[PDB]
């Protein structure tokens, strides 16, 4: 087994809501996980963080499961629960604060947070060979087109791309504080 | 929606 226990709850998580969202409809679980989208929301602190677990479509679960399950399980093996708890909850809390400056709270999905990924265990392969966390040469290529498809919008269902941007700056700005030890 |  590859999965951690922080690796695992949170493809969990993402399994019930996403079961959550063909029964009830998307709609029903936006209304109580989205970012606050109205005032009296504002005090309602898990919704900083829940439009991470909402998947709005089949390849959209799927790909960013299959992201998570490798970077995800990675950071959690070689660097511990903690520090995939904490990529995690500021990377869901800033990209789900730019999303919504951009463009409104109706966003959802766990890609934030595996940008914040892929850049973060790019970049700390490439400043500490030491972790040894790194990004292999022929997955850079599969994250380079995955942020491309992003941007030009590739895909067919648009794009939350403040989420986007946000996420992958969070995970550059983690591996650079971390690789700057010893 | 915007799907992240």
């Amino acid at each position: 087994e590859r999965a951690g226990p922080v690796t695992w709850v949170m493809m969990i998580a993402c399994v019930v809501v996403f079961i959550a969202m063909q029964i009830l409809g998307d709609q029903e679980v936006m209304l109580w996980l989205a970012w606050p989208f109205d005032p009296t929301l504002k005090f309602e602190f898990w919704r900083y963080f829940t439009h991470a677990l909402m998947h709005f479509s089949l390849m959209h679960i799927l790909f960013n499961l299959l992201w998570w399950w490798y970077l995800g399980g990675a950071v959690e093996k070689r660097l511990g629960s903690g520090k995939l708890i904490v990529i995690t909850l500021i990377s869901a809390l800033l990209s789900g604060y730019v999303q919504q400056k951009f463009s409104g709270p109706w966003f959802g999905g766990l890609s934030g947070v595996v940008y914040a990924l892929m850049g973060y265990v790019w970049l700390r392969g490439e400043r500490d060979p030491q972790s040894g966390i790194y990004l292999q040469r022929g997955l850079i290529i599969f994250a380079l087109i995955w942020i491309v498809a992003g941007w030009f919008d590739l895909f067919g269902m648009s794009m939350a791309n403040g989420a986007h941007i946000a996420g992958l700056a969070v995970g550059l700005a983690m591996a650079f504080v971390d690789s700057l030890n010893a | 929606v915007r799907m992240a």
